[PDB]
C-alpha cells in the first residue's frame, strides 16, 4: 500500500523497520534498524568504526502512496549509532535540530529582532539545513539571554515565547506561520480554565500592561462543548506574570492571546491513526469516522514500518485554525546573580540604568543592555520631583552583583557593589571607619576609634576640611582659600576668651553703630600710626585718671578751647610758656 | 603779623 | 586796677618836674606786651633821669596792685598803684601811661 | 460478592470496565468504560460534541457488599472524556481535581487557616460538601500563593501544617474527622532530626527536635530498633513553613516526625470486600495479627467480566498525620512592588508593600523588613545604629523572598524607574542623599564646574565646599550662631568683618587688641567713650587733635607738663579766670 | 558454571531468586528473594516484625566461576524488608544506601577533601571499609552542605573534583585506586566547550579550554572526528563549583572534558563469567578487536532456575573520570545569618558569620564578601571608594549565594529586627546615619517640627540647620577655629560678639575699622593704649573730655591753636611755671 524508501549518504538503505517521529513543537526522531546479508560482509567485519563514520551523514526517508501518489518526504541526520548482535546497525537521529540541541552555552543579544537571532545562532552551528526565517514579531527586543542552554534549547523557548511557529516540517526549519481512511480515531476533551489574565510592570516607560483572555480562532463543536461546559467551573480570573518580558502594551496582547490559544487548542483534541502517507506534518485533515469529526491542524504524527513491510500511520490534532501551535519541548531558563562588571553608564534614556559586561564575555568582549541599578533609598516627593534618596551610579569597571527580576536570565539589574581585592584596603583596625567616598576625594568620614582620631570629618581632595573632634570636644573648619560665614545676624558666642587673628589685616565695616561693651580693662598696642576722624562731636568720660604721655611734639586745634579744671592747673615747660592772643588776655 | 597785645584785667 | 605796669612806662614824682621811665630788674622771666618786663611789688629803690632834681624842700611800697596773681614772692603792679620814696612822701610816685603799647596786627588792621 | 453501580448525573450508566483509585494524600481519580449497545444509537450517531456535554456532570459509583450489607459510595466529577473508536471513557474524579486547573497569584493577610480555606472554596463554582474544621485556629500573618491552583495551594499549605485534607468519599474534609495478598513492609530511616526556625519580629530562635511515637506497629518498631545505631549525629534543617511561636514548631516538628515515622513500616494488601474504605483502621489478620494499619490508598478494580478486585495501601493506625504526596512547595523568586505604608504597629521600621498582581484590583502585603546597607546596635547606640531610610508610600521596590517561601517576602531595595528619577549627570558627576523636604548632600565630582561638597536644605542654609577654588561657603538666610568655650578666628591674610547695622562686641573681661601697624579708624556719626577706672595712653610719635567745633576738657587738677616750650594762641580773649589766683614761677 | 551464595549475617541464606547491581557512579543495590520452605515455621509463624529485625545486617554474596576459580565479593547491608504473602524478599544494596538517608545543614571551613570525607563518615553509624586517597590534597576554603544527606554531599562534592567515589563491593574506595551479547555505541558530542571562573579574592580569571583524550578506541577517534565540524562555536560555561586557582580550574575542565569524551562511543555486553568485576578493564572481542572499556556499572542475576546471567556497561578503557552518576549540584536561597567577625586576613573588606543552623552548637563560616549600594576605587582614591559602612558583629545581615552555588555566599545586606530598630519617625521622619561610637548626620523632614538636618557626636559638639527657622548653628563644647587665608564675616543685619573672658584681636599689620554711625564704648575697668608712632584726630564736631580725677599730660611740645576764644578756669591757683621764661602776651 504505501511503500517507503530510505537512503544513508545517497545510497539506499536495506532496513527491515523504521520509525520516524515527527511534532511541530519537538525534534523529529527515526530509528532504523538496518539489515546486513549474510553474503555481505558483516558488522563486525566492517567494524564498530568506519560504520560510526556515517554519524552526521543525512538520510532521506521517502514515503509513496500507490493507489494516490501522494509522497511524503523527511531530511534528516544520524545522531546515534547503534551495532549489536546475526549482527545488525540501529541508526537513530531526526531533525537536525537534534544536533542544535546539543552545545549549552551563555550569550546574549542587545537591540535586535528575531530575525537576526535566529540567523546569527543558525549560523555559529555547523550543521547544514534549509531554513525559512519568516518570524511574526519584526520588532527590535532590547535583550535576550541564553542561560546555560543549548542553540535550540534557547532558540525554541525564545520562539516559542513569542508565539512564532517554530518547527521543522520534513525539509526545512521553518520559523513563523507557514500560511498552508482513518483507523483509530479518538476524540478528546477536558475541562480547562479560560478565566486568566496576564501583567507586566515596565518601569522604562512607567506603565502596567494587563491582557485579559482572548478570544476563540480554531474551534470544533467538541471544543465549543467543553469551552461550555468549563465556563461555569472557572468564575475568578487568575492573575499571572509574564514569563516573558514585555516592552508594550501590543507585545503583552500578543503574549496574552498566544497562551488563551494554547489552552483553547488543548480543550479538545483528536488522536487519530491510519495507513495513509498524504497526511502531512501541519497540515488539516477533516476526519470521518467510517460523518465528519471536525477540521483538525496536524501537530504530531509517527510513520512506521514494521518487519515485513506493513506501513501505519498516527498522528495527533488540535482544532483547525488554531493560531499558535503547541508549547512543547521549551522550558524557561532559572537565572541567579552573577558577578559582572560596569562598562558604562551614560543612560540615554537618562533613568539611571547602567551597562554591564557579564564574567563570560570577559574574553571575547561583550555588554549587556542597560539595567537598573538597586538603591536603599529612592524615589520622589512633592518638594524633590526626581533623584529622592541614595543616587550614587556605579562607575565604568566597578565590579557589581547583577540579579534577575523573577527567575528570567532577559531580567537583570544591579543588586549591589563588591569590594574584591583591586579596590578594597579592607576594614581599618576593629573598623573604627565609615567612609562615604567619591571619585575625586570628597570625604564624608566617621572614625570610632575612641582612643585615636575619634570625630567625624567632611573633607576634599584640595584640603577644606570639617573635622568634629570627639575625643577633644573641638570642632575645625579649614579652608586653604577664603572661608565665607553669610548670615542675616552672626552670633559668634564664647563661652571663654575669644581670640581673633589675622595674618595681614583685619578689616571692620559697619554700616551702623558700633557697641563696645568691655567689662574689665582694654589693652591697645599699636606699632605704627593711629589715625582717627569724627564726623560729629567726641565725647569721654573717665572715671578715674586722665595720663597722655606724648615722646615727641603734641598739638591741640579747635574753634574754642576751654580747660576748666575743679582744683588747680599746673603748666609747666622747660623753654617758654607764651599765651599769644590777637586780642589781648585777660585774668578776670 | 598779629603784632603785640595788652594782659590786663576783664 | 585796669592794666599791668611794664618796664619803660611813663611815671612822675610828686616833686620831681620831669616825667621819668620805670626801670624793671627784680624781674628776668615775667616779661608780657611783647619782651617787656612785668613791673611788682619788688620792683624798689632806684628803679627809675630821676625825674631830673628833686624838688621835696624848695621806693619803698607799691600799694595798689594785683593781689591775684604772684609772681616770685611779688604782686604785679597796676595802672592805679601808687609808690612812695625815702626821700620823699607815701604815694608820691604815679603812673599816666603804663608802658604797653598795642601793636596792630592783620585782624586789627580789618576792623577799620 | 460485590455489586457496583455506576450513575452518570442521575442516570444508570452501563459499564464495562471501572477503575476508581482514592487516597488520603492526593485527587481521587476513577476511569469508566462505558457500553454503547449495537441496538442503541452508536457514540457517532450522537457525536463527540453531545458525549462532551457530560463534563461537570456528577458521577455516583456505590459498591455494596452482598452477605455483609457494608456499602462504599463515592461522588465525583467528569474531568476527561474520550470517544474512541466505539466506545466513551469518563476520566473524572473527586471534585478536588476541578480545584487544579487554576495557576494564580495571591494573598493572605491576618487570616486562619479556615478563612484561607472557605475564600479557597467561594472563588471556584466548583461546589462539593466540605467539613472545614483545621486544628490551627491562630491567624497566619502572611500567606501567599504563588503559581499555584487553588488545590495546590490549599494542599501545600494544610499539610505544611500538619491538617489532615482529602476527599472522604463524599465530602472535603479539612482537619482530623478477609485478605487475600498481604505485603507488610519495613525500611531503615532516621528519627534523628531536628527544626530550626529564628522569628525576628519577636527575636526567637524556636528549636524542635524529634518527638515520640504514637501509632507503632511492631514491625515500625523493629524497624526503629534496628534503625537507632545507624544515625548517631543530629539533622537539622529549616522549617519550609514559617514559625511565629515556639508551640508553631512544636507542631511543625512533630508532624514531621510523624510523617517520617510512620514510614517505618507499612502494609499493602488486597481483598474484594467493601468495608474497607477509605481514612479508616482495618485489623489485618493473616489468612496473628498485623496492625491497625490506617487505610492511605486504595483501589477499586471491575474488569468486563464482573470481578470486583480491591487493593489498599496502610500506615500503622494511630499515626497522627497523614502522608505529604500532593502538597508541593513553591520556589519563589525576587519581585517588584510598591511601598503602601510604613506604620509598624510594632515599631521595627517594616513596610507594607502592594505587588504586581494586586494593582488592578487591589490589595496590600504583610509588614516586611527592608534589608539596609548597615543596620546593628551598639552599646552607645543601642537602636537604629546603621543606615536607616525607610521607604515612603510610593516608591517601587525590589522585594526578594527568605529562603524560597513566598511568605518570608523581605524589601531588597529600592529602583529608580522612569517617573522616579531623572538620570546621571554628564560623566556621573553628581552623587545626592535627598529626603522628602528637600535636605541635600550632594558630591560633584566635575572638576571643570562645580566641584566640591554641598549640604543644604530648600530654604537656603547652605555649607558649600568649593574645591576648584579651595574656599568654604556657610549661608544662612537668618541668624547664624558660633557657640564653644573658646573660639579662634585664624587667617593667613587680610580678616574682613561686615554688618549692615550695629555690631555689637560683648567682652566680659579685659580685651585685648595688638595691632602690627597703623589703625586706622572712621567714624560717620558722634563717638561716645565711657571708662570707669584711669585712661593711659602713650604715643612715641606726635600726638595731633584737630577740631572743628570748640574743645572742652574738665578734670579735678590738669598738669600740663612739657619738656620744650608750651604755646596757647588764639584769634580772641585768652581768659585766666581762677577762684584762687594765677602763679607765675 | 557459576554458584552463588548468599550469607546473611553469617548463616545460608536459601534464595530463589537474586538481583544485584554495581556501579561506579551510583549506589549497589541487591534484591534477594528468601524462600520458605513447607516444612519450617512459615514467615506468619515468625512474625514480619521479627523478620524485619534483620534491617541493617551483613549481607555477602560470592559468585564463583567454577572452572576459571575466579571469585567475586560482595559485601552490603540490609535496608528494605518485604515480607509478602509467603517469602521474604531483601532490598538491601551497598552500605552507602544507609548513608543517602539524612538531609542536613553543615560547613566544612578550611579543610581538605580527606578530611571533610573522614568526618562525614565518622560522624555516621554505618561501619564499612574506607580508602580514602583522594588525589586533590589542597584544601578548600568553604564547603556547604545544603539540604543534604551524607552520601549525597560526598557524591556532590568529590565528583566536583573529578575524584573516584565508589563502592568496590567491599570497601568505599575515593580516590583512583566470552561474551553472549554485544552493543556498541557511538553518539555525536561537543568537545568544543570552556569554563570560566573570576576569583575576587584573587582578582583573577581563570579560563580553561576543552582538554585532550587519553581514553579514545576506534569508536570514540570516529565519533570525535564526524562531529568535530558540527560544532564550530565554542560554549562558554561556569564552573559548578568555585575554583580557586588556575590549576583548580584546569583540573574542572579536564574532569568535564574527559567526562564529556568518554560518552562518544561506549560499549554494553552480556555474559556469564564472575570476572568481569566493577571498575575493571576488560577487552571485548567479537566471539575482531572491540577494544578495551572499564567496566562502570555490572548486573548479577540468578533466575529461579538458578541460572546466573550477566549484563554490564564499559565506557573507553584509559578515561581518567568516572560518570557524574549520583551526584547533583544543589541550589542554595538567601538565608539569615549573625556576623561573628569582620577581621578579614586579607584586608578585603570581608566579613566571617554564622548561620541560623549553626547557631545552638555554634560554628561559623569563612569569610565572604559584603555588597555595597556604592563600590569601587578611581585615579585619585584607588581603594575603598564608595560606601564603606562593614558589618559589626552580631549584626543579622541576609545571606545570599552568588549563582545558585550554597559554597558562594556573600552578604545582601543587613536587617532591622526587634533588637535591631526601634521604628520610624512620625510619618517616617528622621532619615539617620549612626556610627557606634554616636555620630550622626540625621534629616529631619517633620516640617512642623524639628525640621532641618543635624551632623553630631555624643560628646556635644552639633551643626544643625535649622531648615524652620532658617537658622544654622555650630556648637563645640571645648573649641572652635576657624582657619582660612581669608575669612569674611558678613551679616546682613547684625554682627554680636561675646566673650566669656576676653577678646583678643591680634591684627597682623594694619586695622581698618570704618562706622558708618555712632561707636559708643563702655570700658569697665582701666583703658591702656600705646600708639609707636604719631597720632592724629580729625574731630567735625565738639570734642568733650570730663575726668573725674586729675589730668596729665606729658609732651616734648605743646600748642593749643583756638580760632576763637582759649579759656582757663580753676577753683584754685593755676600754675605758670616754666625756665627760661613766661610771656603772657
Ligand atoms: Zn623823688
Amino acid at each position: 500500500a504505501v511503500s517507503v524508501e530510505i537512503k544513508v549518504a545517497g545510497k539506499v538503505c536495506d532496513y527491515v523497520t523504521m520509525e520516524l517521529f515527527q511534532s511541530v513543537s519537538t525534534h523529529h526522531r527515526f530509528k532504523i534498524k538496518v539489515n546486513y546479508r549474510p553474503d555481505k560482509p558483516s558488522v563486525w567485519a566492517i567494524g564498530p568504526d568506519v560504520i560510526f563514520k556515517q554519524l552526521g551523514e543525512k538520510v532521506s526517508i521517502i514515503m509513496t502512496h500507490h493507489e494516490s501518489g501522494e509522497k511524503t518526504e523527511f531530511h534528516g541526520l544520524i545522531s546515534d549509532i547503534h551495532v549489536e548482535g546475526q549482527g545488525f546497525v540501529i541508526l537513530e537521529g531526526g531533525s537536525p535540530t537534534i544536533l542544535l540541541d546539543r552545545d549549552p552555552a551563555m550569550d546574549c543579544y542587545v537591540e535586535q529582532n528575531l530575525n537576526t537571532i535566529v540567523s546569527d545562532i543558525l549560523d555559529k552551528s555547523g550543521v547544514k539545513m534549509n531554513v525559512t526565517n519568516n518570524p511574526k514579531h519584526t520588532d527590535i527586543i532590547p535583550y535576550v539571554a541564553r542561560y546555560k542552554e543549548t542553540s535550540y534549547g534557547f532558540l525554541s523557548r525564545l520562539l516559542r515565547s513569542y508565539g512564532e511557529w517554530f518547527y521543522y516540517n520534513g525539509e526545512t526549519l521553518q520559523i513563523g506561520n507557514p500560511e498552508i481512511d482513518l483507523t483509530g480515531v479518538s476524540i478528546n476533551a477536558t475541562i480547562r480554565s479560560l478565566n486568566h489574565s496576564t501583567y507586566e510592570f515596565d518601569p522604562v516607560n512607567d506603565k502596567f500592561y494587563y491582557d485579559y483572555s482572548g478570544t476563540p480562532k480554531g474551534a470544533t463543536l467538541g471544543s465549543r462543548s467543553a469551552e461550555k461546559c468549563s465556563e461555569p467551573i472557572f468564575p475568578t480570573e487568575a492573575k499571572l506574570p509574564s514569563m516573558r518580558p514585555a516592552y508594550s502594551a501590543m507585545d503583552l496582547e500578543h503574549y496574552g492571546d498566544a497562551g488563551f490559544h494554547r489552552n483553547y487548542s488543548q480543550l479538545s483534541q483528536i488522536k487519530a491513526s491510519s495507513r495513509y502517507c498524504g497526511i502531512r506534518l501541519g497540515e488539516l485533515v477533516v476526519t470521518r469516522v467510517p460523518t465528519d469529526l471536525g477540521r483538525y491542524r496536524i501537530t504530531e504524527i509517527t510513520h512506521t514500518v514494521d518487519g515485513q513491510g506493513r506501513y501505519s500511520n498516527t498522528f495527533c490534532g488540535v482544532p483547525g485554525g488554531t493560531p499558535v501551535m503547541p508549547w512543547g519541548d521549551a522550558v524557561m531558563p532559572v537565572a541567579y546573580p552573577e558577578m559582572a562588571r560596569v562598562v558604562s553608564n551614560e543612560d540615554p534614556k537618562n533613568q539611571g540604568r547602567v551597562k554591564v559586561q557579564f564574567m563570560w564575555q570577559e574574553v571575547d568582549g561583550g555588554e549587556s543592555y542597560w539595567m537598573r541599578v538597586q538603591s536603599p533609598d529612592a524615589g520622589k516627593s512633592d518638594q524633590v520631583a526626581k533623584n529622592r534618596g541614595f543616587v550614587f551610579i556605579p562607575e565604568p569597571g566597578d565590579l557589581v552583583m547583577v540579579g534577575f527580576e523573577q527567575g528570567n536570565p532577559d531580567r537583570p539589574y544591579v543588586t549591589g557593589s563588591l569590594f574584591y581585592k583591586a579596590n578594597s584596603q579592607g576594614a581599618a583596625t576593629d573598623n573604627t571607619v565609615k567612609s562615604i567616598r567619591t571619585r575625586s576625594g570628597h570625604t564624608l568620614e566617621f572614625n570610632d576609634d575612641e582612643g585615636g582620631d575619634w570625630g567625624i570629618t567632611i573633607k576634599d581632595r584640595n584640603g577644606c576640611m570639617f573635622h568634629f573632634d570627639t575625643k577633644g570636644k573641638n570642632i575645625e573648619i579649614t579652608a586653604p582659600e577664603t572661608m565665607t560665614l553669610n548670615a542675616q545676624n552672626i552670633n559668634i558666642n564664647a563661652g571663654e576668651q575669644l581670640n581673633t587673628s589675622s595674618g595681614k589685616e583685619t578689616v571692620m565695616q559697619i554700616g551702623t553703630d558700633f557697641q563696645q561693651d568691655v567689662g574689665g580693662n582694654a589693652e591697645i598696642a599699636i606699632g605704627e600710626s593711629l589715625t582717627e576722624s569724627i564726623a560729629k562731636d567726641s565725647t569721654n568720660s573717665i572715671a578715674g585718671n586722665l595720663s597722655v604721655t606724648v615722646d615727641e611734639n603734641l598739638m591741640y586745634d579747635a574753634q574754642d578751647m576751654t580747660l576748666t579744671a575743679q582744683g588747680g592747673m599746673k603748666l609747666l615747660a622747660n623753654a617758654k610758656i607764651g599765651l599769644k592772643s590777637s586780642e589781648g588776655v585777660d585774668i578776670a | 603779623v598779629n603784632g603785640t597785645m595788652k594782659f590786663m584785667i576783664a | 586796677g585796669k592794666e599791668f605796669v611794664v618796664d619803660k612806662a611813663m611815671c612822675m614824682c610828686k616833686y620831681g618836674a620831669a616825667p621819668g621811665k620805670l626801670m624793671v630788674t627784680d624781674n628776668q622771666f615775667f616779661r608780657l606786651n611783647g619782651t617787656k618786663l612785668c613791673a611788682s611789688t619788688m620792683t624798689l629803690g632806684n628803679v627809675i633821669p630821676g625825674f631830673g632834681i628833686c624838688k621835696v624842700n624848695p621806693i619803698t611800697q607799691w600799694n595798689g596792685q594785683f593781689s591775684k596773681i604772684t609772681m616770685m614772692g611779688g604782686n604785679p603792679l597796676t595802672d592805679k598803684s601808687k609808690g612812695t620814696c625815702s626821700c620823699g612822701g607815701p604815694d608820691c610816685i604815679e603812673f599816666m601811661q603804663t608802658g604797653q603799647i598795642p601793636v596792630p596786627g592783620s585782624k586789627q588792621m580789618q576792623q577799620a
